[PDB]
């Protein structure tokens, strides 16, 4: 092993963590930011008024991106344990 | 030496049975510390020295008729040492809630296989009702309740009656109220302090309680438990006298009521 | 009869099944259940498993199985010894109470599964169930009873805890952490009603109705 | 090591060999000029033990008899009586050390 | 029926008990001086009934430790 | 055959390698892994693992194991007393309905990998497959079985922990410790829908299909 | 040559010192390490310990070394059979395929540890090093590479939990804990990959290549 | 070919197994009164057989001591 | 003695995590050695009153024991707890005791035992206290910090082991035990 | 001289004191302690003690021990070997590089204590030490600087345990368990320093300084 | 092995600490105090809307730091490691 | 130079093997009809062979304890 | 000065072994022809020497079973 | 009063030693030559003393024995 290689493993790792949560962060961040928007104009609130819209976001995307999320999740493994015998050296 | 002696060997068995239970039951007695071979001859090296001016005459049946004779024996060790745990019981619950005021078993709120709290303040404050159990006569009243059991109820075709298992276990009982009555001066003044810091939010709802609220409460804690420590000293007299009265009871309530 | 072989085998073989099999065939699940669920509510441990809520559990079910441990000595250890039983009527004799005592508190279903699923054929009544299908079904019945009971438990805790939470929310503490404010109230119901008695009771009164 | 067996060893050898060297004594007690033989039981084992793996010395006769035969049963008898009883020793004392080793071990 | 572990065993153990209980009452009988019976009769049963004990004294052990290793690893 | 010699010593060793090669070989994984799972829901252990779990798997897997020990009693222990079969065709014998057993739960693939590992030549039907193969493949199944089963345990939970969670933000629970509050609701959920009888249910009749 | 004594001195000692030198000296120790760590991933034990992943390591081990066996067996055993062999030359024989096969698995730099700080002498090939050498540096290597792989095995299961907690975190979870959601997802990712086979596999294929 | 370590031990209990017949049978003739068979050949049979067997107990014990000590590994 | 050393030991190893001294050999070989070190005066005094005397002349067996046993129970009482005499003669029913000598063997020993239990349980748990010093310390600090649930065991650990090395831990440990043994 | 009367009866007692006092005289305590110490850190077990520790513990006090074993051959062994030495010369010939040896790791203030407590007279130099105080006193110095190496090996894990609770909860990760995060990056930080050759050359230098 | 020597080497663990955890924690903050600034004027808040911003910075943290914070780690541990013996006496 | 008790333990293997191998020849020497060789040498050399091998097997005995003593610990 | 439970076993052992070769030089006497040395004599000290071994063994059991005994249990 | 089984047992080693110190203070006398004392009366008695010390061999086995198994049960 050399810290090039764990270097690399681990910037891979952090990529398909990153698409793996894209969509979720995205439509969160997107949702809150919508009601923020919204919370002056009518500066009315209680702490957030934006709880249900992010739940029902996540809901959406998790429902539509699916698919291809977890199929990346699913060959990103596989493919690390197929290769993880030529790793060793 | 011959059985002539040695089923009157048949004397030093059923004492030599009891003393042991309750050596391997009770609080200081039985501790991991201790070798075996430790308890096991200090059990039977005080029966030697009980066991004549015991009058004793029973039969090891084989396939035994007579092990519910043995069942009585080791059950009168289970009730006067396990009993006496009580007193340790409720001052592991006492520490132990005083650290669930002050901040440091919030692992232990929201979850885990890990509690980690059980080291902090619980083995602080049963370990010094160890010594102050120790200090007395704390590990020697046990054994002479057990010779009054000896003497009071020695070995009988009526070992144990019902309606006395519930003094026992509806006991403790005592482990929650006393383990109250002890933290409660320190429960309190937390409860003032947490409720004055959460009045802080009122001016400014930034206040933050993991901010600003656990250092003030541990360093309250640590000081106070400080300033409450003798407290302990008076309390475990109580702690342990009337858990004694109670196995006395018992031990004395059982020969009127066979 | 047997013969001073075997006799001494099946003595300290059942002696060596005594702490699993005899203690959870009795009582002992319920009550131990029921304690640890007991003990989540309220917070942390606080009371020492292997040094007192284990000994309470061994010390109630004594109490519990005061009645059919005397059925059972009058019906054995009085004939058995030295005449006329002889360890094989003393054996059915001495499985009856026990048996009648478990009988009692499985649920009527329970039975129907481990039936269903051991190829039994019709059981005639309630005394020809072998302790084959009598021993799981009674677990699974005792596992519900102890769920049951530690959901009971968890209710008034729980009320405690929403409570305690809503009035410090709502009088403007934004942010506190409501749990360890609840803690000591949740000692004090416990202790002010003398909540230990009630429980102990209620769960004796419970066990066999 | 092991060579604490060897004196009695070599003496119980030389004592078989001289119960050899005195049953054909016996066997010759008559034919014609003989000149019995014998051998220095304490001389050999001796010399056995300084170097390891026997010069068979004449008996000096007693009784002329004409047939040049000096085999004198009598003495004969005696001497093989002796080495009997000697070679029985010998395997007690050796039967005794193999014994101690044996038992100082298991 | 069924296989009957319940009922195999204790007709196993049944069958150790009544060699057992044989032997006995050959010895009985050849001891209290009743015709018949011969010596080595007599000490070749009692040693077959020993070796069935000891058969049954093993299986046993295997038993036991087999069930304490079972009931002991944390689920 | 064998001379009373090799037959009580293959016996006792058998008897010694049971408790871990024939319990892992036959059932009891999947049962006890599963259980472990449940554990893992529902909050804390709250259920003895050393006791009560443990007996109740082991009376599970006697009562699936019965048609199996059945087949296996008639083809050696009736034929194996005393006539035409002594322990060499006795193993074979009782092998077989076993090993058609464990080749109906293991995995299409891992017979696959295991026999690839081995260099075996080309195998022409089930029957071809040797216990050395037929081992690791049916413990390997066997583990991908009771990881799925604890899948399909874990989603109520998940849902009702979710829920609460959701529900308590909405309110404003701040922060609300929402696990303690969703415990009792989880042991509620698992004894209305009748979860222990409909579990072991479930998984019995998961087993055989 | 040996004569029926220490010949049978030497084998019931050798069976002696089989359970650690011999499993210890060959495979087993990556492989159980390897369990053990992905065994900590996916949370809970899940599998018994002294009962599954010991007997399927061994059997896996087995497996690989069935070559290696193969030629200890046909260069020692087959000879060994009253001719031209008896354990002098056997046991360089015998070693000689388990050499090749530690050396070609051993670090090319453990060695010069173990040898150094023996005051070896300069070494002229791989078949100059001795057992001696060879044994301390196959366990320090074969425990490096048991660790890579367990590193390996963390990197997915650290992936879900992190992704996990950051999707709780954006939407508002302040105090939910994420393990537990986060479990099912472990072994979800460990059971769609088919992660038995591939990590069972993918030990034996690294441990040749 | 293979190892087969079962295919081994199966081979060597046989074997252990036939040689303890062929000392039986050799009980068998000597005692029935036959020609040949000599009550050296018988003792020094039956005690080859006795060896052997011993043998086969010693290998037994040590793999099952080796066994529960290699299963009674902490994972 | 070596039963006092020895909780002690078992004791100290309770604390300061996790065992890592190998029991069977090292702290029962030092108990050993530092017993033996306490006792050589006392095996000193049996030896030179039964054993050369026992040798051959005037002593055989007989006067041997009492000789050998007067050094051994003045060492005993020495180290008595005062109260737990008093108890196993008032459960002997035997009479009142007019010296420090008048106390038998067979009230001797029971006595010894629990005072030995009593002391080395006192000292353990003295031992104790400092480590679950470092336990709250630690604990504290982690969760004034706000490092949520840091698993304080694991970070106390090497605060342990420095806390007992740097204080010099296990000579001064075994000289105030050997100090003790005989004040 | 003795005369296979107490030879013979010293060397077996000699082997059965062998395991505990003189594999603790010489080393084997540093070595296991340190490593049961790097075991605490890195995380579980993950390690098999009884199996790979031990043995690499036994090839390593070996290897540092190699000196002294080959001093004492030397001067004792060969020379015992029929001629001018038996087994009263043979012991200080023997005992003197141990003595030198153990000498040279003692700290220089454990031999005043014991030899304080042991009455012992003024010593004139370090070969005035008897065996009787130099044993204890080793065994204390063992320890002290067995617990010295553990605290140096405990520190770089507690750096990552610490900084990777700090990234986690600053992030606002407020409870993500850091020991499941950081486990795996304790051992990759193990892993890529190469932590085994390091760790145990170390130890084998220091045991000679 | 006075207290002057553990003190120095738990100074050099501390500084070493904040050097492998500077760049992440120090960006952590920056972001917190930018979105902060941002988050009056236009005094729109819901709760956070910087978590997912603090998540992509300690991304873009450890792509660069990367390397060199895994080197000078494994600098002090292998100095650590390697000074071992010496240390004792 | 150099121990490598492995050395030691083979060279002691090898001068049972041998002395085992000396008496076995001179009992087939003596029984076999040679000169020489006597029945007192003969003996003695096999006792001498049994007493060797004894140890041989006592000193295992002890080998293997100290080891699984050893193994037996935890690190 | 002391016990010196050392110095006591390295007496007890010398005078076993100085028994055992004062026995063993009288047969060495007796046996080489010195007149002097009887066969009474030599029988009764060979038979004192293997009495006073045999202490010597049991004392060393009775030893070995004591140090066994602390060894082995916890701490 | 009291028996105090430890002194039961001193009573019985005494008997046993006071017979044997018999047995042999009467072989003293006889072969002594002094008058009276007949040779079939001193083997006699010898073989009585044997028979007795015997008697307390067996004593000390089994008592060594029950006491190493009552050192056994677990407390």
């Amino acid at each position: 092993m050399t810290p090039e290689s764990v270097m690399m493993m681990g910037t891979e790792a952090m990529k398909v963590a990153l698409a793996l949560a894209a969509p979720l962060l995205l439509v969160a961040l997107i949702t809150g930011l919508i009601i923020s928007i919204l919370q002056a104009a009518t500066q009315i609130n209680e702490m957030t008024l934006s709880f249900i819209p992010k739940i029902v976001a996540v809901f959406i995307a998790i429902i539509v991106a699916g698919p291809w999320m977890l199929n990346l999740l699913l060959d990103y493994v596989r493919t690390l344990f197929s290769n993880l015998p030529y790793i060793i050296g | 030496t011959s059985e002539q002696w040695l089923y009157w060997l048949h004397l030093y068995f059923w004492p030599l049975l009891r003393v042991l239970a309750l050596i391997s039951t009770a609080p200081i007695l039985s501790e991991r510390a201790i070798p075996k071979r430790v308890k096991l001859g200090l059990g039977i090296m005080i029966t030697l020295v009980i066991a004549p001016s015991l009058p004793a005459n029973d039969t090891p049946l084989f396939s035994i008729a007579a092990l519910w004779l043995a069942m009585q024996q080791i059950l009168i060790g289970i009730a006067l040492g396990f009993t006496m745990q009580f007193a340790f019981a409720a001052v592991r619950t006492a520490g132990e809630f005083i650290g669930l005021q002050m901040g440091l078993s919030f692992a232990t709120f929201v979850d885990p296989g890990s509690h980690l709290n059980m080291p902090v303040l619980a083995r602080i404050m049963d370990m010094l009702a160890m010594l102050l159990f120790l200090t007395f006569n704390g590990h020697l009243w046990l054994i002479s309740l057990l010779v009054d059991t000896f003497h009071t109820l020695p070995i009988g075709s009526n070992p144990v009656n019902s309606n006395a298992f519930m003094a026992l276990a509806r006991a403790g009982g005592l482990i929650f109220l006393n383990g109250l009555m002890l933290a409660l001066p320190v429960i309190t003044l937390l409860l003032t302090l947490n409720l004055a810091l959460g009045l802080l939010n009122r001016m400014a709802p930034q206040l933050s309680i993991f901010v600003i609220g656990f250092p003030l409460t541990l360093t309250v804690g640590i000081m106070l438990m400080a300033a409450l420590m003798p407290l302990i000293a008076p309390f475990c007299e109580h702690l342990f006298s009337e858990i004694f009265n109670l196995l006395a009871d018992i031990v004395s309530e059982m020969p009127i009521n066979n | 009869s047997w013969s001073l072989s075997v006799q001494t085998l099946v003595f300290i073989t059942s002696l060596t099944f005594l702490p699993a099999i005899l203690l959870m065939m009795t009582s002992f699940t319920r009550i131990i259940i029921v304690f640890g669920l007991l003990r989540n509510a309220l917070g942390t441990p606080s009371a020492p498993p292997n040094q007192v809520l284990l000994g309470l559990a061994l010390f109630l079910t004594f109490f519990i199985m005061s009645p059919v441990i005397d059925k059972i000595y009058v019906d054995a250890y009085q004939p058995f010894s030295e005449q006329k039983i002889s360890m094989q009527e003393a054996l059915d004799k001495g499985a009856q109470p026990l048996r009648a005592f478990m009988l009692r508190q499985t649920r009527e279903a329970d039975l129907a599964l481990f039936a269903r699923l051991a190829n039994s054929g019709p059981l005639q009544g309630p005394e020809a169930v072998p302790m084959r299908i009598l021993l799981p079904a009674y677990v699974t019945s005792e596992l519900k009873t102890a769920f049951q009971i530690g959901f009971t438990i968890f209710i008034p805790f729980l009320i405690i805890d929403l409570v305690i939470a809503s009035v410090l929310m709502a009088l403007g503490m934004m942010m506190v952490p409501p749990a360890t404010i609840a803690l000591p109230f949740k000692l004090m119901l416990f202790v002010l009603v003398d909540g230990w008695q009630l429980l102990m009771g209620s769960l004796a009164q419970s066990f066999y109705s | 090591l092991d060579a604490a067996l060897r004196f009695q060893q070599e003496a119980l050898n030389l004592r078989a060999q001289r119960q050899e060297i005195l049953a054909a004594n016996i066997a010759n007690a008559d034919t014609p000029g003989y000149q019995a033989r014998d051998i220095d039981f304490a001389s050999e084992l001796k010399k056995v033990m300084v170097r390891g793996r026997v010069d068979l010395l004449y008996r000096v006769p007693d009784q002329p008899s004409l047939d040049g035969n000096t085999v004198d049963m009598d003495r004969e008898r005696t001497q093989f009586a002796d080495n009997s009883l000697k070679y029985q020793m010998g395997l007690t004392v050796l039967g005794s050390q193999l014994k101690g080793m044996m038992n100082v071990l298991q | 029926s069924t296989v009957s572990f319940a009922g195999q065993l204790h007709a196993a153990l049944d069958r150790i008990s009544d060699r057992q209980a044989a032997a006995r009452v050959q010895a009985e009988k050849f001891t209290l001086g009743e015709p018949g019976i011969a010596l080595n009769d007599v000490m070749a049963d009692m040693q077959k009934a020993s070796v069935s004990m000891q058969m049954g004294i093993q299986v046993r052990n295997k038993l036991v430790a087999a069930y304490q290793e079972v009931m002991s690893m944390q689920v």
